[PDB]
RNA sequence: CUAAGAGUAC
């Protein structure tokens, strides 16, 4: 849905490394492994947290709000 | 269809004895056994009545000799109840209660053996690994049923004829 | 539904104490101490420090069920040596060792320049 | 973990592994039993209502519904509906001529609970009001769940 | 005299050291205590005034409870269970408040830098969410379309990782001993040659390799452990180790205290 | 009933108590104890009716008799006193 | 009176029992009841 | 109430 705050296995905070990851993939044209290593994710438990995330929140945000102020 | 029965998922427990069965706490609170008030057990039955039905161990009903049934819910308003010899306290099943234990595709006698209650704090029946072979039961989602005897004769014959150790060698 | 509260893993319940000692009738000069709201963390440490003792003939611990936070420690010492005294000495040695370790780590950390 | 059991990490569950949302919807309509025997969504009153359920009616507001955000437990009434009946019947000891309405409420499931997520009011094909109440709860993995 | 320590790497969030002249039980107990026995501050109760986002209320509450908060002076705070207030007060909690609105035509990201501490801290050093990245924005809490609003108030208490993993300060702790397998505590699985098929650990450089002809040393015990503690951010990484040692010492001292107080009765 | 009752001097059944006979005797005696029947043995602090009946059976103080029915309708009366509880 | 929101206008409409269930801006017949005012308590666990 | 469908463990 949205990026998890912490790695399930060890508990490292990965919730603040999502936008940087997308920026590295887009602006710097890095591949996924180098981008994950650049953010400091060295254990594969954290690498699977960031690498396999599906950011469904954008699809939800495409619909108009039910209660608009 | 019968009363005083439960059904739920089963999980294995290496820390239970062969003839023990782990019973979820809520199931133990729902199912009850009627114990006749006797001079030998007046104190503990009184204590269970004082504890009430919302906490385990406790009693859910008091069956008077006149047939009137005092529901322990809404009875704390009336105050403490004095028990008389010959009354019945319908109380939560505690440890070491003989209970019949079954897995429904019951093809032979050893699929309906009798266990001893051990109250546990989760939502699954817990049984020894070795006893799963006569039941033909795995832990991939199997459900099993529990029947509580309601008298001293049925309790006695359930412990003395259908007990798990007595069924180790099959005919 | 039936899941117990997590604070029961470490908070002492009402009406129960941290330790309870029962004499052991199997062997002479042996006791069984039940520790409540404890786990392998303390049990393994206490067991190892007791086995370091020279007048302890037997020392073992076990957690009977993972559901409940408690464990049992059986201690048997030589004649004329109270098992409670052996437990006291084991705890004192553990505390001294931990204090020395903390001092050593603080001194080593204070020497860092890239921290 | 013998016999197809599994050991799941408790700390990983605490951090959000395999957590789920569950939504359940209850639908109810007011129906024209006759020309002017229309059912009405409302909060039933014990003074003039029959067959009121043992669950609490406190959580219902004026229009016989529950505003989203209110916690509801088992057997609590979430839709309050009443139907007109023939008056002037005396029985049961506490039934007088005032009991001119029969309770047709919809309680929550006896085993489930959660927060009321969204209630929706609209009109059916015939033009009669009907409602849908959606309740949200959180399923956290525990001993007995299948994976 | 006693356990000796020599640290290889010191960083802001990692410390890599050697723990020699100590029993295996002591090292493992220290590791366990560091994992799940050090008190920490984390959000525990959430009051949702307004939520028109696309996420559920308890979804956002779960995310908020996982936000690391500063816990340097958490020893001054008291547990809510042993405080005399009704629900929460200044002596046992920290009150933050999140208030975000989607006034921009594009998506607005609600980060953890937007959390505001409302209750007075009485000069302590607790409460502030930990910020690590270079942009300055903390954990991405939520996202807002135009016209959506999120207003809520959080109460944070102190707790340990046993009650919930959100209070854990320690992340992953590397623990190794005897890199050369001289104690024969493992039997290496292999197909052709176990030495070629099992990669050497990085710690093998710190011990003398076996001579390959000497007899097995049956009197040798296990010591000289290699450990690496990482910090989530709530407390500095050295404080994790120091407070773990302190907590283990406190537990042993409490055992002594109970023994002595029931000895005198 | 005079014709049915096999005389005691020529009973032809086993002198050993069967498992079902023992189970029913224990159940019956425990049920009677639970309903305030007099106890024929001295209690050592036991309160469970089943174990009280077990103690009564161990030293043969249960005043009941089994009426074993033969398939033709005849019966033999075996007192619990004279039945050998080998099992 | 009690408030509702149109499904496709997000317009607040207070309605009584005798009022016809419709939106006064577009005529839409689907209305969502407004959020409750009483406080809601969540355990962050 | 009846009917129908999807199932779970054998
Ligand atoms: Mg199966
Ligand atoms: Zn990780
Ligand atoms: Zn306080
Ligand atoms: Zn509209």
């Amino acid at each position: 849905m949205i990026v998890p705050v912490r790695c399930f296995s060890c508990g490292k905070v990965v919730g603040d490394k999502w936008e940087s990851y997308l920026n590295l993939l887009q602006e710097d044209e890095l591949d996924e492994g180098t981008a994950l290593s650049r953010l400091g994710l060295k254990r594969y438990c954290c690498r699977r947290m960031i690498l396999t995330h599906v950011d469904l929140i954008e699809k939800f945000l495409r619909y108009n709000p039910l209660e608009k102020r | 269809r019968v009363d005083f029965s439960a059904r739920t998922v089963i999980s294995g427990d290496p820390n239970l004895e062969l003839d023990q069965v782990g019973v979820p706490k809520s199931i133990a609170k729902t199912l009850t056994y009627p114990e006749v008030v006797t001079p030998y057990n007046i104190d503990r039955l009184t204590q269970l009545v004082r504890n009430g039905p919302n906490e385990h161990p406790g009693a859910k009903y008091v069956i008077r000799d006149s047939g009137d049934r005092i529901d322990l819910r809404y009875s704390k308003r009336a105050g403490d109840i004095q028990l008389q010899y010959g009354w019945k306290v319908e109380r939560h099943i505690m440890d070491n209660d003989p209970v019949l234990f079954n897995r429904q595709p019951s093809l032979h006698k050893m699929s309906m053996m009798a266990h001893r209650v051990k109250v546990i704090p989760y939502s699954t029946f817990r049984l020894n690994l070795s006893v799963t072979s006569p039941y033909n039961a795995d832990f991939d989602g199997d459900e099993m049923n529990l029947h509580v005897p309601q008298s001293e004769e049925t309790r006695a014959e359930l412990s003395q004829l259908c007990a798990v150790p007595l069924q180790i060698v099959s005919p | 539904m039936n899941a117990p509260d997590r604070f029961e893993l470490f908070l002492l319940g009402e009406g129960e104490s941290k330790l309870k000692i029962d004499p052991d009738t199997k062997a002479p000069n042996a006791v069984v101490i039940t520790f409540e709201k404890e786990d392998h963390t303390l049990g393994n440490l206490i067991r190892a420090e007791l086995l370091n003792d020279r007048k302890v003939l037997f020392a073992a611990y076990k957690v009977e069920h993972p559901f409940f936070a408690r464990f049992k420690l059986r201690i048997q010492t030589t004649e004329g040596y109270d098992p409670k005294d052996a437990l006291k000495n084991a705890c004192n040695s553990i505390i001294n060792k931990l204090g020395a370790l903390k001092t050593n780590f603080e001194t080593e950390w204070n020497l860092q320049t890239l921290a | 973990n013998q016999e197809d059991s599994m050991i799941m990490n408790q700390s990983s569950i605490d951090r959000g592994l395999f957590r789920s949302l569950f939504f359940r919807s209850y639908m109810d309509q007011e129906k024209k039993y006759g020309m002017s025997i229309t059912e009405t969504f409302e909060k039933p009153q014990r003074t003039n209502t029959l067959r009121m359920k043992h669950g609490t009616y406190d959580k219902l507001d004026d229009d016989g519904l529950i505003a989203p955000g209110v916690r509801v437990s088992g057997e609590d009434v979430i839709i309050g509906k009443t139907t007109p009946i023939s008056p002037d019947e005396e029985e049961l000891g506490q039934r007088t001529a005032y009991h001119s309405k029969r309770d047709a409420s919809t309680p929550l499931r006896s085993t489930e609970n959660g927060i009321v997520d969204q209630v929706l009011v609209t009109t059916n094909q015939d033009g009669l009001k009907f409602v849908k109440v959606r309740v949200r709860t959180t399923k956290i993995p525990q001993i007995g769940d299948k994976f | 005299e006693g356990p000796q320590v020599k640290i290889r790497e010191a960083s802001k969030d990692n410390v890599d050291f050697i723990l020699s002249n100590v029993d295996l039980a002591m090292a493992n107990s220290l590791r366990r205590v560091m994992i799940a026995e050090i008190p920490t501050l984390a959000i525990d109760s959430v009051e949702v005034e307004t939520n028109t986002t696309v996420l559920a209320d308890e979804f956002i509450a779960h995310r908020l409870g996982l936000i690391p908060l500063q816990s340097m002076d958490i020893e001054q705070l008291e547990y809510s269970r042993d405080c005399f207030c009704e629900d929460h007060c200044d002596k046992c909690s920290v009150v933050l408040t999140l208030q975000a609105f989607g006034e921009s035509e594009s998506t607005t990201n609600v980060y953890s830098k937007d959390l505001v501490i409302v209750s007075n801290l009485m000069g302590r050093n607790i409460g502030h969410p930990i910020i690590q990245d270079k942009e300055g924005n903390g954990v991405l809490i939520c996202k807002l379309r135009k016209g959506q609003e999120l207003k809520l108030t959080c109460v944070a208490k102190k707790g340990i990782a046993k009650e919930h993993a959100k209070w854990g300060p320690a992340a992953a702790i590397e623990f190794e001993y005897d890199p050369w397998n001289k104690l024969k505590h493992t039997d290496y699985w292999y197909e052709q040659d176990s030495a070629k098929e099992w990669p050497q650990s990085k710690n093998c450089e710190y011990e003398d390799p076996p001579n390959e002809g000497d007899p097995f040393d049956y009197k040798a015990q296990a010591d000289t452990f290699y450990m690496n503690v990482e910090s989530v951010g709530s407390i500095p990484v050295d404080q994790v180790v120091v407070r773990g040692i302190d907590t283990l010492q406190k537990k042993v001292a409490s055992i002594l205290l109970a023994l002595t107080q029931m000895d005198q009765d | 009933l005079k014709e049915k009752a096999i005389p005691k001097d020529q009973r032809a059944t086993t002198p050993y108590m069967t498992k079902y006979e023992r189970a029913r005797i224990l159940g019956t005696r425990a049920l009677q104890i639970s309903m305030n029947a007099p106890v024929f043995v001295d209690l050592e602090g036991e309160t469970d009716p089943l174990r009280i009946a077990m103690k009564e059976l161990a030293e043969k103080k249960i005043p009941l008799v089994i009426r074993r029915y033969l398939p033709d309708g005849s019966f033999e009366d075996w007192s619990v006193e004279e039945l050998i509880v080998d099992l | 009176t009690l408030k509702y929101i149109c499904a496709e206008c997000s317009s607040k409409l207070s309605l009584s029992r005798t009022d016809a269930v419709r939106c006064k801006d577009c005529g839409h017949r689907i209305l969502l009841k407004a959020r409750t005012k009483r406080l809601v308590q969540f355990e962050a666990r």
